[PDB]
């Protein structure tokens, strides 16, 4: 939990004396609507109070809750006050301009072409810059060098160090479309790598997937998925891949919760057998919250929770994918860390695992996953890297986990 | 372009 002040101005001649970023449609960080200081003005009423400091989350300012609100409405909000504004701010536990996308541009050409490569310097920034200021340090280098950064650093590094670097220039729509399709090399496919992604990815995602896939490969990724699985498996797969989950409703339909728990029990342990396609159906169309709540009432018909039923009814890849999915319904970031402990728990390292979780979720809900880790196996996450990676190679994995536990 | 506004 952040943690959450109280901070009273009085409102002087010239204001509150901050400035805030942030809002619906005026995102600050990816994904996050929050309203953001991003400037305090000295001499002003927030930098003689001393409390308000760049980075803060507004969560509201007197009647007005900012939480999920346009950049409109909490500059409204925040000019049209009585002169005592009780501020509710949320503490954090970036300012990237052009300069810093040509310098770090111009010294990664500098590592590059260094004697013997400087892999630290190409480590240390790429791991501590997020997607998007990676896409624009690869314009920067891109208009510098007449050269793509990608191809210039999959010549001067190699190993899982250069899978890191390489993985981490791709978008994320891009970096999944290239693992889905790795995955479906040859007969069949990597079931497990399939599985992964499919499974956890939601409906934004995955839309931005299906696209980038058809521009990359020149083919539908539904059709890809069609021509390497088979069975129900290839449905289930199918079916969650075109991502139209029902969005989260703000109604809960507590009737549709109990019919679709009566429905997976009818369907399964209280029959000989298992209508599979029931079973699709309602787990791939149904929206996540409620799904969290039609595996909880399915304990109220079944004698077994819904991961012991999936056990007992399916087996092979379709019991393996339904088990991946129902554990990304319930706890995505327990998820995530359990397929990282697994990726590094006994001999060697699966690193296409380990790699492709690092890259991916590093900036989704990689606090959420070191948290499930440090609790479920007493270890933190940054620990079992470093037992199982070294080198240049440990230190981009560490940088992405982003601290130790 | 992401706004900024001083308040
Ligand atoms: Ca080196
Ligand atoms: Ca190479
Ligand atoms: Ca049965
Ligand atoms: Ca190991």
């Amino acid at each position: 939990s952040e943690k959450i002040m109280e901070i009273k101005l009085i409102k002087g001649p010239k204001g509150l004396g901050f400035s805030i970023a942030g809002g619906v449609g005026n995102q600050h960080i990816p994904g996050d609507n929050s309203i953001y200081v991003t400037k305090i003005i000295e001499g002003g009423a927030a930098h003689k109070d001393g409390k308000l400091q760049i980075g803060d989350k507004l969560l509201a300012v007197n009647n007005v809750c900012l939480e999920e609100v346009t950049h409109e409405e909490a500059v409204t909000a925040l000019k049209n006050t009585s002169d005592f504004v009780y501020l509710k701010v949320a503490k954090p536990t970036s300012a990237y301009t052009n300069f810093d996308a040509e310098r770090d541009a111009l010294n990664i050409e500098t590592a590059i072409k260094t004697k013997g490569v400087d892999e630290v310097t190409i480590v240390n920034i790429l791991t501590n810059r997020s997607n998007e200021q990676r896409q624009d340090i690869a314009f920067a280098y891109q208009r510098r060098t007449k050269k793509e950064l990608a191809s210039a650093l999959k010549s001067a590094l190699s190993g899982h160090l250069e899978t890191v670097i390489l993985g981490l220039l791709k978008t994320p729509a891009q970096y999944d479309a290239s693992e889905l399709k790795a995955s479906m090399k040859g007969l069949g496919t990597d079931e497990d790598s399939l599985i992964e992604i499919i499974c956890s990815r939601t409906n934004q995602e995955l839309q931005e997937i299906n696209r980038v896939y058809k521009e990359m490969y020149k083919t539908d990724l539904e059709k890809d998925i069609i021509s390497d699985t088979s069975g129900d498996f290839r449905k289930l797969m199918v079916a969650l891949a075109k991502g139209r989950r029902a969005e989260d409703g703000s109604v809960i339909d507590y009737e549709l919760i109990d019919q679709d728990a009566r429905d997976l029990y009818d369907a399964g342990v209280k029959r000989k057998g298992t209508d599979v396609p029931k079973w699709i159906s309602i787990m791939t169309e149904r929206s996540v919250p409620h799904l969290q709540k039609v595996f909880d009432r399915y304990k109220s018909y079944s004698p077994y929770d819904m991961l012991e039923s999936i056990r007992k009814e399916v087996k092979g890849d379709l019991e393996n994918a339904f088990l991946n999915l129902v554990q990304c319904i319930q706890n995505k970031p327990l998820y995530f860390a359990d397929r990282l402990y697994d990726s590094m728990k006994g001999k060697g390292t699966r690193d296409k695992v380990l790699i492709r979780i690092m890259v991916s979720r590093s900036e989704v809900d990689m606090l959420k996953i070191r948290s499930e880790f440090k609790r479920k196996y007493g270890k933190s996450l940054y620990y079992y890297i470093q037992q199982d990676t070294k080198g240049d190679y440990q230190k981009a994995l560490l940088y992405l986990c982003g601290g130790d536990d | 372009h992401f706004r900024e506004t001083e308040v």
